[PDB]
RNA sequence: GACCUGGCGGUGCUUCAUAUCCCUCUAGAGGAGCCUGUUCUGUAAUCGAUAAACCCCGAUCAACCUCACCACCUCUUGCUCAGCCUAUAUACCGCCAUCUUCAGCAAACCCUGAUGAAGGCUACAAAGUAAGCGCAAGUACCCACGUAAAGACGUUAGGUCAAGGUGUAGCCCAUGAGGUGGCAAGAAAUGGGCUACAUUUUCUACCCCAGAAAACUACGAUAGCCCUUAUGAAACUUAAGGGUCGAAGGUGGAUUUAGC
RNA sequence: UUAAAUGGUAGUUUAUAAAAAAAUUUACUUAAA
């Protein structure tokens, strides 16, 4: 033991400016080092006659999701940088009923984003298409053999048929189902069989 | 009389840290979770094999790191990352700890198959917040 | 897969890099047992015949 | 970034559980977890491809450990080119 | 299995059984052996030789690679920690020679030495401190019985006339 | 985002007392990371059955165990490129063997990799994780046996084989190869004659006049063949013109000069060489100046991509260059081209890095305002590099020509702090400094407290382990300084150090403690005084003791103080 | 835990430091930083959900944390500094002196907005641990000097040790009248009974007609206890006949939905009566949220109080 | 390196059981209907019948894969009570506390 | 012989039990059928709990599996650097019951009994000061209410070697491992629950302004028999419905449970 | 101020405490014979 036993350096938040620049310190997310932020946190259920418990070896903090790679400052400086990445919304379509006239087709689908090895989830599959069936060439006869074949996809209070897909593996796959449901549904409403005649 | 995680009451002698001076009925009220992942959120799949590797994990580190360790391990799962935060003690050589953090991360990344950190904070001697 | 978990932690144990608690425990065990006399008897040459 | 953005918060879900309190009879005595299930629901609107991209990647790589995150993307498309007009 | 496996203390704490109620009301004391006193981090079976963790990193200023001991060489250290043992183990099986008091077996004359000192700058260092009686009291208590409680008798004196006894 | 200057290096880990407090604990700790890396690999590999169980989703093969054994076990032309994509040389080699002895084909293709993988490993295996000076190649080799077996030799088998001769220190027999090449009427590619001509140079000890033919030669063989120069052609020259002192300079610059007229774009590695060239030990360093200025103009805001395996070598050499002319403008502009873009990571190796900051730190000192040499010594120190004890004697020596002595304290607590605490003499220089001229009192109290920490750093060598040691320039400095700070009591227990280590008391500690004794008024410690001096013989105490006499001393002292003498 | 003064001195060096580190991280002038700032700046950077609020992190200054500690009582030489050290309660009966002093020289010359300070909150002030008899003899004298014609100062005295009970006022709060499309004033007020909630509409002028989801109320509430309470709050003010109410009610049962609707009316109502109306109405249990709800069943009993059978033997 | 010969039992258990998954699904079809002849559906009967026994997914048994507890366990969890309670009390399970209320 | 401490007293006095001791209040159990445990008896054929503090209890669960039982057959360095549900809960860890619908436990000192076991309060105060633990506070749920949670030290060598781990002892050609088939019944007694004995009822419509039924064709089986279907490889057996059948029961002794 | 018997045998109390270790050992490329 020639050299004594091998002594902590001082903590690095003594040398720290109280104008630095934080985010530098702090970049990504990181579980809280009492060594490197310069706060006298405390933590923990004070003991009677007692103080929370300080920083150094608090289990507590390091317990604690913290945001410090999340400053005001550092989401400021973020976004500026992402701006370039941003394409501007159409300023044609002002509102929600706009949209709807040159778009008549919404299509949802849900991504989940869960913590672990496997970023499979079979939710994921499921696409929704809607429709008011008053943006389709529609005459009356088609319209009525529509909501016939479609049945509770039908909604008469908001003219809205809804087609969920769920049968094949993928989203892509169930898409363009979804869309070749609405093609043939169009079309067969604008055939008209014989035996409708027994109507 | 209720067991569960109670560290009984002695002469006055044993020193407790903060985490095991609490009962389990002070989860969620005063001390926190030692793991944190989505598995047991609502809606939420393979809470079962998180479990199973949340328990191994706490043995692996208490092998590979015997008499180190001063306080539970603090697992935390960030989408595909895991950080495994250790308060361990000021004994061991750095030498040693630099091996044993190389070592541990690359072993348990290969084992399950993701990137591992391993976030090693030291402290003179076991911090005592009672003593029962 | 209780096979890999056993399996790796014994060879990991045997390269010095995993202290297994559980095991010393009943390493000493065995060995003081030895000394006081029980030891397994061997396969076919049980104490019946 | 210029999103306009709405924030309310869904009702919560605490989800309850019973177990036995000895390891061995005494069954009048159980021990009862739960978990709770905290929402909150940003609601996004009037975004293209790009800006959404780069939003969900920002705040989807800093999702703090504990949270899951679903999001529902509505797409707006127009009609088919074989729904113009009818075939027959 | 691995996962059924536990830590030392646990283990030991149910080996000792200290706490139970044989323990209490009168009704072997073996002593828990820590085996971790003379293990090394990074020595196994094998024998293999880790560069900065069995053995030191640099080895004439060049990073040691990954070796293993030779067969004879293993045998040597398995053999050397096994005698390290038995020494370790020889220490504790000593007894130590005690003064012995009026009887082997009694508490009487029995030298306590000189008395704590004091708080404030006080040093009792000329003082002896000598057993007189041990006694083994007893109450009766609502909740546990019979109660045991030590009656000690002791005198202290420095030699040159002072002198007390306290119970 | 930038870099934290209170930080260490973000490989290590954060941590007080993991920290590493030194350059070589910097190295040491990551070669001990590194070791547990190649520890954990071995296991994984040795045991792959442990780490086959495959859940990530999408997969990740580089997590995945890596199998290096041949799995086709036949003996077929097809199962022994198995081995040659292995390289297991000695594998292919039995194989090639028993495959010839067999009598089935061989593909040129397959024998031509095989030579590829002999001739780059010298017939030897390549390093593993478990089971310098000299000409490498062997007479006896396999690549020479096969080289001959071969029915069919094509042009790629003799560049190949030319090529392995010149990277194993062949050179003779690599250009008798090429003369055979020639013989049959076989042309040459770009990578045969680079090696070619770093043969010429290395296989004879002719002078430069012969040896720049003769590569002028090649050269002209080179364009005969219809063969293109690459960069590496013109990078080896200039490597191979480095040993001809003061006679390729000129030839150099003509060599560059023929690179941009052909197209070939100069890489860092090219005027690596050049500068090397052209800085030999000389004290003009006149041609030398001129060079270094008119790169950096060249290179001024130019992002650099790797073309050569020595453009990692710039900027070290580059810093060199600067610091030898003295010029703080041509750092200034070398540094900041390391600055610009990612330019930063062709600083390369560890050793590399802590030699160009130590240059360009001890330029700085030397010649720029202290008080900008102080916002570079706090961002570049910890975070940069770790500073070698030279740099902190330079730093002091420009605090001293600033007259800014206030932060002597401080770059004390640095120098403990960076594994600097037992070195002699940056210990013996921050006395020195400290106790050179009287301060104000604060600043005296200041030094003294450094002054005590410096004590204590001596009777806590390790080296005491050893022997004791207290430089008799230190224990003097350390006594003044307490002596004027007014702590006489700590001063009074030096003087038994003196006696003790035997060190002789400069004459202004004795002439200072005289004053020290009068505003105590006590004969007894004046005589003290005298005692200790007229051990030593020294001159001024006969001097002395009368003046003393003068002022202070009882009766019965001043006769025993003659008598002592 | 014993905290000496130095430390203590160390411990706010430090909270001004950080103070101006947190500030900086928060892009906040460190001039203006507030502890309320510091508070939110804090709950931001290290969210906790931890129930009990003592446990979170926590960053106040020291004097906030650190309890209040007694000086020392004497100097080096050994003399203590107050003639009543050696009482051990030398703040307690050093007041019960003083007050003792007073009483003798006013003798020789011879309530809702504030509570006498209790025990707790004394012992603070006086930093001495005081039994419940000590606390009990001291408002005694206290109180004695009240009774007496105590002096401008005395009165000063006494204010010291009392405290200021804000009392909490029992009077309904109005709702505003509003006026519709019409012009007709109507009150809006709101309802709960149980897991019944209702939205209740009072027109200031009308003939009687309720409607209950749209429909009559006689048809809604087919049994007649349901339409007897919600005649209750129209008939207990004389006021049947002249409101009309237009009332919502979704979850509970029939008689919850007719509590929650007699509450949302009740409420509503009290726009168009007089106070002392309104206070009547306060006192008949008619403005009053009732919070008898379903008590939970328990594990090991059958239901929320009953028990399974016993069986001794 | 099982807990014990019954966890043992139930891992060949589930083994064979994903083996034959395919096989026993394809059989029952044929036996699940009324479209089928009877004739060829009396074949299918005992085509399946002669599957080993331990194909029957109805053999499985879900035992605490910690302590092989055949009941007491959760399904989420795949552990006995005794276990989830000795983890779920020292706090090591994300998300878990007591319930009051 | 005389004491100390505790327990106990069909021991005194005073003050009281808040679903609580008595008198009172409401609905039950004890009687009938059926469901489900237990004890006995039975079977070649588990085990544990079994005054309060066992008895729809380990089981949020047994047709095979589960399984540890029985009969037969087979295996031997054995899924494991073996195994064992083999003995010992009177060796233990772990997790608990119980008093507890409690408020006490105790380190460190001081004093009293002449320095015995031991004892230590009086507020117009007479030797106690007490960290710590519990109660309390705080928190969860809808409040500051209530209800949960919490509940120390100890008592019953209380429960659990069969959750798992483990000390001691035992088995190692078997007390271990696997395969097939099989038993889990009712003379008798009893615990808990379910449905009823009806008119404050039965059926239908409706979810509250109705019409019928109403004593041997009424009320009343969730049993028996038969049939179909669901799950499964396997259903005399497990579950659902249909048909058929229409039974004891006519408000229950001593005794006994719960609820503010 | 009604009456209100019983509870197998033995077993329920004294000699001490605790390991120690060890370092790494300060600033390029390059080349020659
Ligand atoms: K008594
Ligand atoms: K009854
Ligand atoms: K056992
Ligand atoms: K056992
Ligand atoms: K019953
Ligand atoms: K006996
Ligand atoms: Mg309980
Ligand atoms: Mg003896
Ligand atoms: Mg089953
Ligand atoms: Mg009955
Ligand atoms: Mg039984
Ligand atoms: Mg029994
Ligand atoms: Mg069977
Ligand atoms: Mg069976
Ligand atoms: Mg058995
Ligand atoms: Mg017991
Ligand atoms: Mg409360
Ligand atoms: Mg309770
Ligand atoms: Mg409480
Ligand atoms: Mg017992
Ligand atoms: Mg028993
Ligand atoms: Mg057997
Ligand atoms: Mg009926
Ligand atoms: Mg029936
Ligand atoms: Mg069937
Ligand atoms: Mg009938
Ligand atoms: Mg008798
Ligand atoms: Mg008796």
């Amino acid at each position: 033991e020639r050299p004594p036993r091998r002594k902590a350096l001082p903590p690095r938040t003594e040398k720290m400016a109280v104008d630095q620049d934080w985010p530098s310190v702090y970049p990504v997310a990181a579980p809280f080092k009492p060594s490197a932020v310069p706060l006298p946190v405390r933590m923990g259920y004070p003991v009677k006659k007692g103080v929370p418990m300080a920083k150094e070896g608090n289990l507590e903090l390091l317990k604690i999701p913290n945001f410090l790679h999340l400053t005001p400052v550092a989401i400021k400086k973020h976004c500026e940088a992402l701006k370039d990445f941003c394409t501007e919304w159409p300023a044609a379509l002002d509102s929600d009923e706009k949209c709807e006239k040159h778009f008549p087709i919404e299509i949802d689908s849900t991504d989940y984003v869960s913590s672990g090895p496997s970023v499979r989830n079979p939710r994921a599959r499921v696409v929704v298409l809607r429709v008011k069936l008053s943006s389709l060439n529609l005459d009356d006869h088609a319209k009525k053999k529509l909501i016939k074949l479609v049945g509770e996809r039908y909604c008469k209070t908001t003219d809205v048929l809804t087609i969920k897909t769920d049968r094949c593996p993928l989203r892509r796959q169930n898409y363009d189902y979804a869309v070749y449901l609405l093609t043939v549904l169009y079309h067969e409403s604008w055939n008209t069989e014989e035996w409708e005649k027994s109507k | 009389k209720n067991r569960a995680a109670r560290v009984r009451v002695s002469k006055g002698d044993k020193p407790v840290t903060y985490e095991e001076a609490h009962a389990p009925h002070y989860i969620a009220h005063r001390k926190g979770w030692l793991s944190l992942h989505t598995g047991n959120l609502d809606g939420e799949d393979h809470a079962a094999e998180r479990t199973v590797e949340d328990v191994f994990l706490r043995k692996f580190m208490w092998g590979t790191f015997p008499g180190c360790l001063a306080d539970q391990l603090v697992l935390k799962r960030r989408g595909n990352q895991l950080e495994i935060c250790a308060v361990v003690l000021r004994q061991l050589s750095p030498h040693k700890y630099y091996f044993l953090v190389g070592y541990s991360e690359t072993l348990l990344s290969y084992f399950y198959k993701c990137p591992v950190r391993l976030h090693l904070q030291t402290v003179p001697s076991k911090v005592v917040y009672k003593y029962l | 897969n209780h096979h890999t978990y056993a399996e790796l932690m014994q060879t990991l144990r045997f390269l010095g890099l995993y202290r297994d608690e559980h095991q010393d425990f009943m390493d000493e065990q065995k060995r003081l047992k030895k000394l006081r006399g029980k030891e397994k008897p061997k396969k076919g040459e049980g104490k019946r015949a | 970034l210029g999103i306009s953005i709405k924030v309310h918060e869904p009702p919560r879900k605490i989800e309850r559980f019973t177990l036995l309190q000895s390891v061995h009879i005494y069954k009048k005595h159980r021990v009862q977890y739960e978990m709770r299930t905290l929402y909150r629901c940003l609601e996004l609107e009037h975004l293209t491809g790009s800006t959404a991209d780069v939003y969900l990647e920002y705040i989807q790589r800093n999702l703090p450990e504990g949270v899951a995150m679903e999001v529902t993307k509505t797409q707006l498309e127009q009609l088919p080119e074989h729904i113009k007009e009818p075939i027959w | 299995s691995f996962f059924t496996k536990l830590t030392a203390d646990e283990l030991w704490k149910g080996a000792l059984a200290e706490t139970g109620a044989g323990a209490k009301k009168g009704r072997k004391k073996k002593k828990r052996k820590d085996l971790n006193r003379g293990q090394i981090i990074g020595e196994g079976r094998y024998g293999f030789l880790w560069p900065g963790l069995n053995v030191p990193l640099m080895k004439n200023g060049a990073v040691q690679t990954i070796a293993q001991r030779s067969k004879e060489e293993q045998e040597k250290v398995e053999a050397d920690m096994i005698q390290q043992r038995e020494e370790w183990d020889r220490k504790k099986k000593m007894k130590v020679k005690r003064e012995r008091g009026w009887s082997g077996n009694s508490w009487g004359g029995i030298s306590l030495g000189p008395p704590d000192p004091g708080p404030c700058g006080e040093t009792y260092e000329d003082f002896d401190t000598r057993i007189l009686e041990v006694r083994n009291v007893f109450t009766m208590t609502a909740k546990e019985g019979r109660k045991k409680s030590i009656r000690v008798l002791v005198a202290v004196g420095n030699g040159k006339g002072a002198a007390g006894f306290s119970i | 985002v930038n870099r934290d200057t209170t930080a260490v290096p973000y490989v290590f880990q954060d941590d007080p007392y993991l920290m590493p407090a030194s350059s070589l604990e910097s190295r040491s700790f990551l070669l001990a990371k590194k070791s547990g890396e190649n520890v954990a690999k071995f296991i994984i590999n040795s045991y792959p059955k442990y780490f086959q169980k495959d859940i990530a989703e999408p997969h990740i093969p580089c997590l995945m165990p890596e199998y290096f054994e041949p799995q086709i076990k036949d003996i077929s032309e097809a199962a022994l490129k198995e081995r040659i994509e292995l390289r297991k040389v000695k594998a292919s080699v039995d194989m090639f063997d028993q495959l010839l002895q067999a009598g089935t084909t061989v593909s040129l293709e397959t024998t031509n990799s095989l030579l590829d993988l002999l001739c780059y490993y010298g017939d030897q295996e390549p390093s593993t994780d478990y089971h310098q000076f000299g000409v490498t190649w062997r007479a006896k080799n396999n690549a020479e046996r096969i080289f001959s077996l071969m029915p069919e030799k094509n042009e790629h088998s003799y560049c190949t084989m030319i090529r392995g001769m010149v990277k194993h220190r062949a050179y003779e027999q690599a250009l008798n190869l090429y003369t055979e090449l020639l013989n049959n009427r076989l042309h040459a590619d770009v990578y045969t004659f680079n090696a070619l001509i770093e043969a010429t140079v290395c296989a004879i000890n002719e002078k430069f006049e012969e040896k720049w033919s003769k590569i002028l030669e090649l050269l002209r063989h080179m364009v005969a063949q219809k063969v293109k120069p690459n960069l590496q052609t013109f990078n080896t020259i200039l490597k191979c013109l480095r040993r001809f002192h003061v006679f390729a300079r000129s030839p150099a610059l003509q060599v560059l000069r023929e690179m941009k007229a052909i197209g070939i774009e100069p890489s860092l590695a090219t005027y690596h060489h050049i500068i090397r060239l052209f800085d030999q030990p000389g004290d003009p360093l006149k041609r030398s100046s001129f060079i270094i200025y008119d790169i950096m103009n060249e290179l001024m805001g130019k992002r650099f991509s790797p073309k050569d395996p020595d453009d990692d070598k710039f900027f070290q050499s580059a810093m060199s260059i600067c610091s030898s002319l003295r010029d703080l403008e041509l750092a200034y502009q070398v540094h900041g081209l390391l600055k610009t873009g990612d330019n930063w990571k062709f600083i390369g190796p560890d050793q590399h890095r802590n030699f160009y900051y130590s240059k360009f730190f001890d330029l700085i000192c030397l010649m720029e305002q202290i008080d900008v040499t102080l916002k570079w010594y706090e961002d570049l120190i910890p975070s940069a590099y770790f500073p070698h004890s030279q740099t902190m004697i330079h730093l002091l020596q420009a605090l001293d020509v600033a007259n800014r002595l206030e932060v002597i304290p401080k770059i004390w607590k640095d120098s403990k702090e960076y594994g600097h605490t037992f070195r002699s003499d940056l210990r013996e220089e921050i006395l020195m400094l400290m106790a050179r001229d009287k301060h104000p009192p604060e600043l005296q109290v200041a030094f003294a407290d450094c002054a005590a920490d410096i004590k204590s750093a001596y009777e806590s060598q390790p080296i005491r382990q050893t022997a004791q040691d207290w430089p008799a320039t230190s224990l003097n400095c350390i006594a003044i300084l307490f002596l004027r700070a007014g702590r006489t009591q700590e001063a009074w227990k030096m003087l038994g150090l003196f006696r003790k280590h035997n060190k002789i008391p400069r004459s202004e500690l004795l002439n200072e403690l005289m004053d020290s004794a009068k505003v105590s008024n006590s004969p007894s410690q004046a005589i003290e005084v005298v005692e200790l001096a007229s051990a030593f013989s020294l001159p001024i105490c006969e001097g002395l003791t009368q003046r003393v006499m003068s002022d202070f001393a009882i009766n019965q002292e001043q006769k025993e103080a003659l008598s002592n003498l | 835990e014993t905290y000496t003064e130095d430390f203590i001195k160390k411990q706010i060096e430090e909270f001004n430091i950080g103070k101006r580190h947190l500030a900086n991280m928060m892009g906040e002038d460190p001039e203006t930083f507030t502890q309320e700032d510091i508070d939110r700046a804090i709950a931001y950077l290290f969210p906790s959900g931890l129930f009990e609020k003592r446990a979170r992190p926590v960053m106040k200054h020291p004097e906030q944390i650190f309890p209040r500690q007694r000086a020392i009582q004497w100097g080096e030489d050994g003399r203590p500094f107050h003639y009543l050290f050696y009482t051990g309660k030398q703040s307690y009966y050093s007041l019960m002196h003083d007050v003792y002093g007073m009483l003798l020289n006013l003798e020789k010359h011879q309530v809702i907005g504030s509570r006498w300070l209790i025990k707790e909150e004394l012992e603070e002030m006086l930093v001495e641990k005081l039994s419940d008899l000590d606390y009990m003899q001291f408002i005694r004298l206290l109180e004695k000097l009240l009774t007496s014609q105590c002096g401008a100062a005395e009165e000063e005295f006494v204010q010291r040790f009392r405290r200021s009970v804000t009392l909490e006022s029992k009077k309904q709060l109005i709702e505003p009248v509003q006026y519709d499309e019409q012009g007709m004033a109507f009150s809006k007020s709101e309802g709960k009974r149980k897991t019944a909630k209702a939205e209740a509409i009072v027109y200031k002028h009308g003939s009687g007609r309720i409607k209950v989801n749209g429909i009559d109320y006689q048809l809604y509430f087919p049994i007649t206890q349901d339409r007897e309470q919600l005649m209750f709050p129209f008939h207990f003010v004389d006021r049947l006949g002249k409101h009309d109410v237009t009332c919502t009610v979704s979850g509970g049962g029939r008689s919850a939905q007719a509590g929650a609707i007699r509450l949302a009316m009740a409420k509503a109502l009290c726009s168009f009566v007089t106070e002392d109306e309104v206070e009547w109405m306060r006192q008949a249990g008619l403005l009053t949220t009732d919070p008898r709800v379903r008590e939970r069943k328990k594990p090991g009993q059958e239901g929320a109080r009953r028990k399974f059978t016993w069986k001794k033997r | 390196h099982y807990v014990d010969w019954r966890m043992w039992r139930d891992v060949k258990r589930r083994k064979m059981a994903y083996e034959y998954a395919d096989e026993r699904l394809r059989i029952n079809s044929l036996r699940k209907n009324t479209i089928l002849p009877k004739i060829l559906q009396d074949v299918a009967d005992e085509e399946i019948a002669a599957l080993p026994r331990d194909s029957c997914p109805v053999r499985i048994r879900n035992r605490c894969v910690m302590t092989s507890r055949p009941r007491g366990v959760k399904r989420r969890w795949r552990l006995s009570r005794i276990v989830f309670r000795h983890l779920a009390d020292h706090g090591q399970l994300s998300g878990i506390q007591r319930a009051t209320w």
